[PDB]
């Protein structure tokens, strides 16, 4: 049904697509809808019921947290579906060292399209209406990686050490960590950010 | 709409097909040499307006016989 | 090697992606988009340049170049149904046949395809016109 | 004493800050000495011709053309100190090219430190109260930035020609141009910005 791109290997056609399908994401109001679907990762915590007493809904530091975060993706890859994306949420291969951000992400504003309107782009970020607050993002040049290697980044490294064992518990709980780099790394100190567990469901970055 | 183009576009390749049988090349057309040249707007126009690359490079009808392409 | 088939041969799934594709296709935001798409043809009028103040419909009718230029119309429209996952390339109604019903595809005014059980309004039985005011099915 | 008046980019966090804090406060501000009062003195609503039709008050084409803005911008300035503005109203040099926009103004959100909440600048734009409608701007020219062959730059040799003229008139003409061209780089074709006489004093960057 689908095919996962990178996100530089995204065309403009492909991703003019998904610029307009997260704009339409943002816009629904329903469940099925960004607002609603971002929830489902942290706060607001509805995961044991409404009820008051509530914890986080995502699973982290189990072995069930590779599945959750997977069914997640599917859950908006779904939504875009719907929104019309021709394709699959793309990946951002954190390992390669990044020599910049993603422009995709990075552009503010995408002001490329036949009308050449100018607009904020979805893809760039998102606002927390519960919070009423709006997510941020501080991130570390660090993240251009340097190494002796040059190909060997520590994710790279730290993702390929995972990768060399048999045992899935095992490889969870090397897998889990190396995931826990960029939420630091985007996030930085901001309370409201991919860098907080609750918040980071927030930012679109999240999904690639 | 698209159906029914795509109906008459395939009658328009029924019949290249027919001149073919007749020994005229299919993709030459002898005649509005001027005209065929003329890309056809807006697929002439890209981007933003026409995401399409095909269509753009397409533009010229000359080009536009050889439905193949 | 995109195929064209005749309406009435294709199948449900194939009528499923064409009906699933060109529904997402209305809601593309994207100058790709439906909406945008249709602008080509006629109003509002694009031909001068998107921003003209006369502008001309995109009609090279009653010209030869004519069938070369719809040829390109409905691939546009081919590959963007394709972005949307058109499994199979635009149908074709052969109206050459007499036929007493008019093609179930494009007249069911609801679609309830099996697979998802759901029921939805046919995107192929009409659209909506934006632009214009009339937000009217397309009659 | 006398407020001095420094470049947006020598401006200190401190300083800015305080820029942030008092336009955002001054926008508020519902007084006539409010920004928004102050923002019809340039254009719309025009009443600048009392009684017979309005036009646009703010003089263009004329050698009077840089004495109303200069007495406009101190009106501003005057405003902000109510503000408690620490310093005057920075300026932004177009003249030297610049790689990116300044931070100040371009920035569509501040992020205070201490993670404080990102919040729209003030400075990145304003609204309309009498039209409801929200300034903004697009600049089509992004290319405008360091384009130089060397120190010349196309302003500096328009400005530079302007400079060598000792009639103050025929100065204004050459200078004039000049300023113009601000304006319509930063509005591009968006009808509420810069581009617009009328609309163009709401944005903030009319200001600096
Ligand atoms: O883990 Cu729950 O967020 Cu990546
Ligand atoms: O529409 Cu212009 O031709 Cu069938
Ligand atoms: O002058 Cu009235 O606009 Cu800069």
């Amino acid at each position: 049904n689908k095919v996962r791109h990178d996100l530089s290997t995204l065309s403009e056609r492909d991703i003019g697509s998904l610029k307009y399908a997260l704009s339409s994401l943002q816009a629904d109001t329903s469940a099925d809808g960004f607002a609603a679907i971002a929830s489902f990762h942290g706060l607001p915590a509805k995961c044991n019921d409404s009820h008051n007493n509530e914890v986080a809904c995502c699973i982290h530091g189990m072995p069930t947290f590779p599945h959750w975060h997977r069914l997640y993706t599917l859950q908006f890859e779904q939504a875009l579906r719907r929104h019309g994306s021709s394709v699959a949420v793309p990946y951002w291969d954190w390992t390669k060292p990044i020599h910049n951000i993603p422009h995709l992400f990075t552009d503010k504003e995408y002001y490329d399209v036949w009308r050449n309107k100018v607009m904020p782009n979805p893809f760039a970020r998102g606002y927390v209406p519960s919070h009423d607050t709006y997510t941020v993002r501080d991130v570390q040049e660090g993240l251009f990686h340097l190494t002796s290697t040059g190909e060997h980044s520590a994710l790279l490294n730290q993702a390929l050490l995972a990768l060399e064992q048999h045992d899935y518990c095992d490889f969870a709980v090397q897998f889990e960590v190396m995931h826990n780099t960029i939420h630091y790394l985007v996030g930085g100190p901001q309370v409201y950010s991919l860098s907080s567990l609750h918040y980071a469901s927030y930012d679109p970055i999240f999904f690639i | 709409f698209y159906i029914h183009h795509s109906q008459t576009d395939r009658i328009w390749a029924i019949w290249q097909s027919l001149q073919r049988f007749r020994g005229l090349s299919g993709s030459e057309a002898n005649c509005a040499v001027n005209l065929m040249k003329t890309p056809l707007k807006p697929f002439s126009f890209g981007a933003p307006y026409n995401l399409n690359d095909h269509t753009h490079d397409f533009s010229k009808p000359e080009d536009t016989f050889d439905y193949q392409k | 090697v995109m195929i064209r088939k005749d309406i009435t041969q294709l199948d449900k799934r194939q009528q499923l992606s064409l009906v699933k594709a060109l529904e997402s296709m209305k809601a593309d935001h994207s100058s790709d988009g439906f909406q945008a798409i249709a602008s080509f043809h006629a109003l509002p009028p694009l031909c001068p340049s998107p921003a003209a103040s006369k502008r001309f419909a995109c009609c090279v009718h009653g010209m030869a170049t004519f069938p070369q230029w719809h040829r390109l119309y409905t691939v546009q429209f081919q590959d963007s149904l394709r972005k949307h996952g058109a499994v199979v390339g635009l149908p074709y109604w052969d109206w050459t046949l007499p036929r007493s019903e008019l093609p179930e595809l494009l007249t069911v005014s609801t679609i309830h395809d099996p697979e998802t059980g759901r029921d939805i309004p046919n995107p192929f039985i009409g659209s909506k016109i934006e632009f214009e005011g009339e937000n009217v099915h397309t009659k | 004493e006398n407020l001095v008046r420094k470049s947006v980019e020598h401006l200190t966090q401190e300083e800015t800050l305080d820029l942030q804090a008092a336009l955002r406060e001054l926008q508020m501000d519902s007084s006539s000495i409010g920004f928004q009062k102050i923002a019809a003195a340039h254009g719309a609503p025009a009443s600048c011709v009392h009684k017979d039709t309005s036009i646009a008050c703010c003089i263009h084409g004329m050698p009077t053309f840089p004495h109303w803005h200069r007495a406009y911008v101190v009106h501003m300035e005057r405003a902000l100190q109510t503000k408690r503005r620490t310093s005057g109203l920075p300026y932004w040099d177009w003249t030297e090219p610049i790689t990116q926009l300044p931070s100040l103004a371009a920035d569509p959100v501040y992020i205070d430190s201490q993670g404080g909440k990102a919040h729209t600048n003030y400075w990145y734009r304003g609204n309309i109260d009498f039209l409801d409608k929200k300034t903004n701007r697009a600049v089509d020219d992004r290319l405008f930035e360091k384009v130089k062959p060397g120190q010349h730059t196309h302003l500096m040799e328009s400005v530079l020609d302007a400079l060598e003229q000792d009639e103050f008139c025929k100065f204004e003409i050459q200078f004039e141009l000049a300023h113009n061209a601000i304006h319509y780089l930063v509005g591009g074709k968006h009808d509420y910005s810069m581009a617009n006489l009328e609309y163009t004093a709401y944005d903030p960057i009319f200001f600096l």
